[PDB]
DNA sequence: TGGGTCACGTGTTCC
DNA sequence: AGGAACACGTGACCC
């Protein structure tokens, strides 16, 4: 009866991590090094490389 | 007797996801502002505003 | 209470 | 083959 509340409960999360993802694709393509590559790189990676842009950044 | 392999492999699953919390908040730590506890979505979230919003600045400020 | 985030353990995919 | 990155569903906790 109440297995559709654990679904809804597994969707709620998955919606999340699905947002997650976006964000994390959307600012690769904002990080120059990250946009000049052909295959897509790892998150960590991309988080790396995201604030590493940033410190750049700063130094004007 | 394959705890050893499940166990080690929940380890470095662990040290993943601890690595990517270090990297938001250092991002947060970075922003403009600034208030937590933003979660991690509003991190990248708002670290997105910022490079575009950055970008538009920087660029206005020359042709 | 409802419905949300997070940490976790473990299933799945890719190289 | 098997590990690193990724996806999943669920318990603990919160507002």
């Amino acid at each position: 009866r109440i297995k559709n509340a654990r679904e809804a409960h597994s969707q709620i999360e998955k919606r999340r991590r699905d947002k997650m993802n976006s964000f994390i694709d959307e600012l690769a393509s904002l990080v120059p090094t990250c946009n000049a590559m052909s295959r897509k790189l790892d998150k960590l990676t991309v988080l790396r490389m995201a604030v590493q842009h940033m410190k750049t950044l700063r130094g004007a | 007797k394959d705890k050893a392999k499940r166990v080690s492999r929940n380890k470095s699953e662990k040290k993943r996801r601890d690595q990517f919390n270090v990297l938001i908040k250092e991002l947060g730590s970075m922003l403009p502002g600034n208030a937590r506890k933003m979660d991690k979505s509003t991190v990248l979230q708002k670290s997105i505003d910022f490079l575009r919003k950055h970008k538009e600045i920087t660029a206005w400020l020359e042709h």
